[PDB]
DNA sequence: GCAGACACTACGAGTACATA
DNA sequence: TTTTTTTTATGTACTCGTAGTGTCTGC
């Protein structure tokens, strides 16, 4: 018997709002350690890794391991009518097909039992390499949401570069170029707005702006985001929720070719 | 472990060596895989010949289980494959790198004849510009429904109908894996009623094994309902050798006792007509009349009147054949 | 690194490496050497070398300025009504410093897929900014491109490549790849090519990878004989009311796995350009359409095709 | 800058004396634009189809001192010089050309804003500023609501004081039906081959190229009297490798041949009448009729014209067998349309292109038939709906 | 080499919003005296003559004379991401196809470098528009944009009548008749609100309401606006900026008077 | 001669769109006590009662009992032309076939008058039995519109269960069962959220979703809504609208399955 | 703190065509 | 030397107009 109790209802709304037009269906992997989700997008270009810890939930119990693939457009319609200050209970049995969602109203007077039919997709496990990265950048999530939105006006693919100086965003479009270079914004009163550089080797790669803008809808989850880049491993957009877990976003670089001239 | 599966899916050629017929094509594709020079493939042929199983075995041979979800983008007719899908997910899969391991990717477009011509025209430069990064395999049953640009861009392999001499060992493997008691005439009935289709071979084998418990000629022709060749020879003898009333009575009694259908009777009589050394005008008249009778059975008609017309088409030509002398 | 197939590995990079259509390719060589190329539309069969000629002409005209002075749009792009107004017209208005005799090139590959409204919006930007920009179009069905666009361009028509023209490029690929071969194997490659250089290179690479030698039996074991080359004599036997040989050809095509729709499409393709009487051809085409309606309705067997052949044989004997 | 410009741009006319159109149309457009000098420039003195246009130039003026036809509509096949005539005539009469083409937005709000900017205000330069003459190219492709906006600003009694010129390639467009009843219709005939041959000879002499009148006449009949296509074909064919143009280069189909959109009446004439006297083979006429009927477009209108015109001919088949097999072909086309629209199988539509060539084979004559427009089926459908 | 460091980005944001939908291009003529922008409509309705002097910039370097044809929808996308109080560096080379704009807009040391592709255009040359205006009045910029917004709610065109008492704004339509009676407002503490009169030969012209609303989009650009108009000569409003330069707008009247 | 005058323009601008896609005609019955409207749907399922008493009008004149029929296809498009806070009046002559309504144009300067032809339809009053229902409950108005919208994303038919504890809304679909239970909301500051149960007999009946969504489009007219259920009597959706009268709805139950043991 | 304005995407609606 | 209109039943594709809505400006 699987029974997970969300302490807050806003996190499940903010996780699903980021994955709505990106993740085709949610693959909740449940063990005693917590709830895991490793699912690709519809285009097989992006990969989303979500790990919710057991200690983050209000009450969490898990007898046997489960892998409950469920539809996400069906899960979107049951999360629109969910409050932001109430507890949400995830329930599923050992050998049943119903995923139960029990929560309260925004009026806070009635129970709301929403069942979902589980899917039977046979998805192979994707092997995360978990290797080191040639660039690690700490960054506010509000600034990273603004910059990818600002460069979507110029072009459709962004050549994001990082070095010892800082991360650099470039977008060659039809109108021209937009070059954003931000570095060392740690001398402020707040702690979330800071640009910190950890690793050494510079890497320039080109990514699609459509998937980067979908990654920035997880901005209310964490006030500070982490960017990992390397010459071979893809770009990682690591969100860390404060007391519930962490969220990782993977995106493959685009194929670019030099001119023969 | 045991699984509740149909025998067309329980026994699928997961590797390229389990396929039976197209040895030259499969050897060439295996040498494409071993040399890592796999081109854009266009697999076409009649249904049930092993076009999907070939590319699935190739995809399992090229890629491991820990990287298969990010290396293969398989889209078929059950998925939406409009021009916004060609400009969207397919172009973004073709134009990007991999995630875990470096290598060329594969786009499998099964049932590519069902795609629109706008999507096929948008597919041309996606295939051509990203040849080094990804490969495209097109599967169809009809080559006329794929535009000549995609036929030029992909090298074509014809997966023709399976010969009955080569379908015997795979059927024997399925029989010895399922503990089926089958005789020689049961195997001949299976490979005759299949007509180059491995799917319906396994379907008739499974239905006959469940219906009767043994697979012989009589059990196969009873479960399928197909007429025996002796019945077709008797029908042709009655239609060509006696008057209208006795032939009508004998063919009606045979159809009532054996439970025959006029479509298979028409098919086997059509096959028997070209073997009989008819005159040319008699053959033309018989073919036109039998095609008319076969077309008339596709609507809400009475099968008895069409059976009488089938008798009539030969009772007309009796006097012409005899007076030809 | 992954090696490209011989279609893309041996794509010509200069205009002197393009075989076939010698006068048009020579004039494109002269226009690439000197400059001031007019707007062109290159039409022809697939695999002739239209996109290759356009890209080689653009590379020879621009050179190091190919990145900033060339706009390549395909059917994989949007190129709707709002792309002609806001991207093609803005690129035509764009200031790019080029040497004398050189203009910006807007390459619109596969212009059949472009709608009528986009081609109507393409006219005045072709006519106004022609002092600084140029247009290079490639197409297969040139009737889909509208008449005002074709009046604004020098319409070039490519024909099918002959046996010797494909054979010279195949000899170049063989001498580059050290492929052992015989003469009849290359003749079989030409026969399977049917004027297509892409199919010739694909069949040559498939025969070299699968068998390692080019003779007729190794070519015909993986490749196939062309379909209408036997449908032509099937229609010829149907003209002389020879139902037995026509059914022999029909049964041979049936046992190879061809669907009835493909067979009747090849029958109509042969009967469209056959050499016979006009009224006999018209009633043949009407009988083909009558059988094709039955095939598309659901009934599609060997008996229906045999009845079609018998009706085509009767139409001769019923004046 | 001889190597920087196209030959159509280099030899484009900048004066009135070097126009290559028909002189009657140029004079009619110049006289129509000079009827606006009473209300625009404030000066009393400016300094068959022909009979209606001469009556329109001499019918007087409305009580608001303007012509009664405030729009000059130009129609014809491409490559004749309609835009060139409009711009040259506008610059000749002292106007400033305001260009509105099909690359604009063409939404009714943008259409209204553009026409109200072009026609309802004076010039920034004040005295001595050029008046604005609105030239609207490609009005056939405009939506019906844009034409309604143009007619609303045409007949607003916000009074119109400036001339408007509209240029189209097809006068029989459904969106220009109410515009034809109100405009000064100037139909462009095809250009004269002698004048076009002389102009191509002058262009080739300016470029230092040698060509006979015969090969230039062959190019003119190949391009269907298209000035722009002939000049572009000469620009491609000359280059600098050779000077003397050959007859076989023009006669080759590799350079200069373009797909013409044939009219309905030309197709009906080509079907119902044999060509006048090689080209005498029946298979050449078969393929020519098939390709022309395919290149015409609007197949249902062609079938309606064949159905409404094949019984009024001087038929030699008194036994009515040709009529019976033509009606069998029409029923074959109807069954093909129904089966293609029933089973979603649209590969049955390659056969009804052979219906006009069947009508050409059955009803070939050397006479001169009077082909009228098909109207029986549409009137029957309208009466049945009523 | 051309460089022009604008001291504040309010100068540039309010200029390019005042002529965003008014003109389709920006032709920056560059000289040693300053930056000149002289653009006219294709239908010859409105003219924008912008003159920014070299003394109003932080730095100004100009080696050769430059003409920078620039799209306005392309450069309106830059200021939307620029700061209102920020140093903007507008730079270009002598013979270049690109124009660069460098700024640090969000005040979070985010060095933003935006580049645009120049557009080549035919050179339409007008020397000097004649200025022999009979009626020249002065008016605050906020109240002029107030009455243009007020008159836009009723009619679609306005009638502007200069007089000894003041300017008269009137319109007519099916809804109603909106009319103001401008008097002498010199008895106020604010020096910008006073209406100065230096006119003779009172005139009456009809102008489009849409192009006047575009001219009055530069209300925070200057404290007061100088309206100049006369017979058979277009109406000029003038926004004299504090230190960078001045900006004027020309408007041709409608053909149908009154 | 008939003459009536409303007190607000929003009492007719918010009730007409609820009848726009529900019923095809609005039959007004004029009496001395007030104006009655009893119209039935074409599917013989929905039935709407709308009575406005004469005391709530600004003025009211009625000498003869006249009935007029007008179509919803023409009165809806002139409703958007009318204002929101303006005054509305209705005039009808004794012998003429014209219904004229006079109101204020939205620029608040001129009199706008529209004329509508009177449709002569021969209908009869069905007659509600006014029997004592097995269930009487009180629900909020704005909350009840949010109930039927949430079950609209699940299935095409809802199940209403009203036992002594409260009212249960259920919808079994191809996604999963959605169950809620509104009960015991008497401890709130606003008196319109007082959820109470006034009867004892439980009942369970299934109803069509589409007409219940049409019934929830008359929700901002009143603060509360009253629901009445019985074993065979149709469901009553009662609105006590403002001061001039009350609004009543009727909805036939759906079929029940052959679930006998 | 709440009313007005700006562009944003999702959605409703109209139309063409589908062969060689 | 001669031109008006809406029917075929789905499916896709294109294009355009409209309406909630997130967010910014201001007193
Ligand atoms: N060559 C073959 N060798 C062995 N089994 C085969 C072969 N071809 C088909 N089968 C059997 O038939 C099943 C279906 O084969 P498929 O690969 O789906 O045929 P197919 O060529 O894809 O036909 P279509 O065109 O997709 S309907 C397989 O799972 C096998 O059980
Ligand atoms: N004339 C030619 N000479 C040499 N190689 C050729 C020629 N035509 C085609 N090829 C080869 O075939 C490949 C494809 O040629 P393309 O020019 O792309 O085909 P295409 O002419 O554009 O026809 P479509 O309509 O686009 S399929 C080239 O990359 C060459 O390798
Ligand atoms: N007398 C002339 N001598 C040489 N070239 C000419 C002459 N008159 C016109 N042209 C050119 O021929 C072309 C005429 O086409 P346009 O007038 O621009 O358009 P159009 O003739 O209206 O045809 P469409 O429908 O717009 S394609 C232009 O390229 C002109 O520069
Ligand atoms: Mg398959
Ligand atoms: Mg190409
Ligand atoms: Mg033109």
């Amino acid at each position: 018997m699987f029974e997970a109790r969300l302490v807050q209802g806003s996190i499940l709304k903010k996780v699903l709002e980021a994955l709505k037009d990106l993740i085709n269906e949610a693959c909740w992997d449940i063990s005693s350690s917590g709830v895991n989700l490793q699912s690709m997008d519809s285009s097989h270009v992006s990969l989303v890794q979500l790990t919710l810890r057991s200690e983050g939930f209000d009450t969490y119990r898990c007898d046997r391991n489960l892998a409950m693939g469920v539809n996400l457009t069906s899960m979107s319609k049951i999360l629109k009518c969910a409050g932001n200050e109430d507890i949400i209970t995830l329930r599923a049995e050992d050998n049943a097909d119903t995923l139960a969602l029990v929560f309260e109203a925004p009026n806070q007077e009635k129970v709301s039992d929403y069942e979902m039919k589980l899917m039977d997709l046979d998805v192979e496990q994707l092997g995360i390499p978990e290797q080191e990265y040639s660039c690690v950048v700490k960054m506010p999530s509000g600034e990273f949401a603004r910059i990818c939105r600002d460069l979507s006006h110029i072009g459709d693919a962004v050549v994001i570069s990082c070095a010892k100086d800082g991360v650099k965003f470039s977008a060659s479009g039809e109108l021209g170029n937009g070059n954003i270079k931000l570095s060392q914004t740690s001398n402020v009163d707040k702690e979330e707005e800071a640009v910190t550089i950890e690793m050494n080797e510079p890497v320039q790669l080109t990514f699609a702006l459509r998937y980067l803008n979908f990654f920035t809808k997880a901005t209310p989850l964490s006030s500070t985001v982490t960017l990992s880049m390397s010459a071979d491993v893809p770009l990682v957009v690591e969100y860390k929720i404060a007391d519930m877990g962490h969220l990782k976003y993977y995106l493959a670089p685009k194929i670019e070719d030099e001119e023969g001239s | 472990k045991i699984r509740n599966l149909p025998w067309v899916e329980k026994y699928r050629p997961q590797t390229l060596n389990d396929l039976i017929s197209h040895q030259d094509i499969l050897s060439t594709i295996q040498k494409f895989i071993n040399e890592d020079r796999l081109p854009h493939l266009l697999l076409y042929g009649p249904p049930g010949t092993g076009k999907t199983s070939t590319i699935l075995a190739c995809a399992k041979q090229l890629y491991k289980d820990k990287e298969f979800g990010s290396m293969v983008l398989e889209l078929n007719a059950s998925d939406d494959r409009g021009i916004d899908i060609i400009r969207g997910p397919i172009l973004s899969f073709a134009s990007t790198r991999t995630i875990f391991k470096k290598g060329f990717k594969l786009v499998i477009l099964d049932e590519a004849d069902a795609m629109t011509q706008d999507a096929q025209n948008a597919l041309r430069r996606v295939i051509e510009k990203f040849t080094e990064n990804t490969r495209f395999c097109l599967i169809c049953n009809y080559l006329s429904k794929i535009i000549p640009a995609l036929q030029s861009r992909c090298t074509r392999f014809r997966f023709g109908p399976l010969t009955p001499e080569l379908m015997v060992p795979r059927l024997e493997h399925v029989v010895e894996e399922e503990k089926v008691d089958i005789s020689e005439d049961g195997m001949k009935a299976l490979v005759t009623l299949s007509s180059g289709d491995m799917r319906r071979a396994l379907n008739i084998l499974q239905s006959t094994n469940m219906a009767f418990g043994k697979v012989t000629e009589e059990t196969v022709y009873t479960c399928t309902g197909h007429p025996l060749k002796s019945d077709i020879a008797n029908i042709l003898d009655w239609m060509l050798n006696q008057d209208f009333t006795t032939a009508y009575r004998n063919i009606t009694e045979l159809k009532t006792l054996k439970g025959l259908a006029l479509h298979d009777i028409l098919t086997e009589i059509h096959l028997f007509v070209h073997r009989v050394d008819f005159p040319s005008s008699v053959r033309i008249h018989l073919l036109t009349k039998m095609a008319d009778i076969e077309y008339r059975l596709s609507v809400g008609t009475n099968e008895k009147i069409q059976l009488s017309s089938l008798i009539a088409a030969f009772q007309v030509t009796r006097d012409l054949i005899v007076a030809e002398a | 690194h992954y090696e490209l197939p011989w279609v893309e590995k041996y794509r010509p990079v200069k205009l002197n490496e393009i075989v076939g259509n010698e006068d048009t390719v020579s004039r494109l060589e002269v226009f690439a050497r000197e400059g001031n190329v007019p707007n062109i539309i290159i039409a022809g069969p697939p695999g002739t070398g239209k996109t290759t000629s356009i890209l080689c002409l653009a590379r020879a005209l621009l050179g190091p300025a190919l990145k900033d002075a060339m706009l390549e749009l395909n059917a994989s792009n949007d190129r709707g009504i709002d792309v002609v107004r806001n991207k093609i017209k803005m690129f035509a208005q764009q200031k790019v410093t080029l040497p004398k005799g050189r203009h910006k090139i807007i390459i619109l590959d596969e212009a059949d897929s472009m709608t009528d409204g986009a081609q109507q919006a393409l006219r005045r930007t072709m006519e106004i900014y022609s002092k600084t920009t140029r247009f290079a179009l490639a197409c297969n069905a040139s009737d889909k491109i509208i008449e005002p666009i074709q009046s604004r361009c020098a319409v070039l028509r490519y024909t099918k490549l002959t046996d010797a023209q494909i054979l010279t490029r195949l000899m170049n690929v063989i001498e580059k790849e050290r492929v052992p071969y015989t003469d009849d194997g290359l003749e079989a490659i030409i026969f399977t090519a049917q004027g297509d250089m892409r199919q010739a290179l694909n069949n040559l690479q498939s025969t070299f990878s699968g068998f390692g030698f080019i003779n007729s039996e190794n070519v015909f074991k993986v490749c196939d004989e062309p379909h209408p080359l036997l449908v032509k004599e099937m229609i010829q036997h149907c003209v002389n009311a020879n139902i037995d040989e026509a059914y022999k050809i029909l049964a041979h095509l049936w046992h190879l796995g061809y669907s009835p729709e493909d067979i009747i499409g090849n029958i109509f393709r042969v009967c469209k350009t056959f050499q016979m009487a006009e009224y006999l051809k018209l009633e043949f085409i009407k009988e083909i359409g009558y059988t094709h309606m039955k095939i598309a309705e659901g009934v599609n067997s060997l008996l229906q095709m045999a009845g079609l052949l018998a009706r085509l044989c009767q139409k001769t004997m019923a004046p | 800058a001889s190597s920087h410009c196209l030959w159509v741009d280099e030899f484009a006319p900048r004066h009135y004396t070097e126009l290559l159109s028909d002189d009657f149309t140029n004079r009619c457009l110049l006289k129509w634009l000079k009827l606006w000098d009473l209300v625009v420039f404030g000066h009393e003195r400016p300094s068959s189809h022909e009979q209606v246009l001469e009556e329109m130039l001499e019918a007087g003026l409305d009580p608001s001192q303007r012509p009664k036809q405030k729009v000059a509509l130009l129609c014809g096949p491409p490559g004749l010089g309609k835009t060139t005539l409009a711009h040259v005539i506008a610059r000749h009469a002292g106007y400033s050309v305001v260009e509105m083409n099909a690359s604009d937005d063409r939404s009714p709000e943008v259409f209204r804003t553009r026409i109200e900017a072009a026609t309802q205000m004076e010039s920034v330069l004040g005295a001595g500023g050029k008046p604005n003459c609105l030239v609207i190219d490609e009005i056939d492709g405009a939506p019906v609501a844009a034409i309604n906006v143009l007619l609303s600003i045409l007949n607003r009694k916000g009074l119109l004081m400036r001339p408007i010129i509209c240029i189209c390639n097809d006068q029989f467009a459904p969106s220009l039906r109410q515009l034809k009843q109100q405009a000064f219709l100037l139909h462009f005939p095809p250009t004269l081959p002698s004048r076009l041959v002389q102009r191509l000879q002058e262009v080739s002499l300016r470029q230092g190229m040698r060509a006979d009148p015969g090969v230039l006449a062959a190019l003119c009949e190949k391009t269907d009297n298209d000035i722009r296509a002939c000049i572009n074909t000469l620009q491609f064919l000359y280059s600098r490798g050779q000077r003397e143009l050959s007859v076989r280069d023009v006669q080759a189909t590799r350079v200069g041949l373009k797909d013409q959109r044939r009219g309905l009446f030309s197709v009906w004439q080509e079907v119902f009448q044999l060509p006048r006297a090689s080209l005498t083979s029946a298979s050449q006429r078969f393929y020519r009729v098939l390709h022309a009927a395919a290149s015409a477009g609007e197949h249902e209108k062609v079938v309606q014209g064949l159905f409404d015109n094949f019984l009024r001919l001087r038929l030699r088949d008194s036994s009515l067998g040709a009529v019976c097999v033509a009606l069998d072909w029409l029923a074959f086309d109807d069954l093909l349309a129904g089966a293609a629209h029933h089973s979603q199988s649209f590969q049955l539509l390659r056969y009804p292109p052979f219906l006009p060539v069947a009508f050409h084979v059955l009803f070939a004559s050397s006479h001169t038939p009077r082909i009228t427009f098909p109207s029986s089926q549409q009137e029957a459908q309208n009466r049945m709906s009523q």
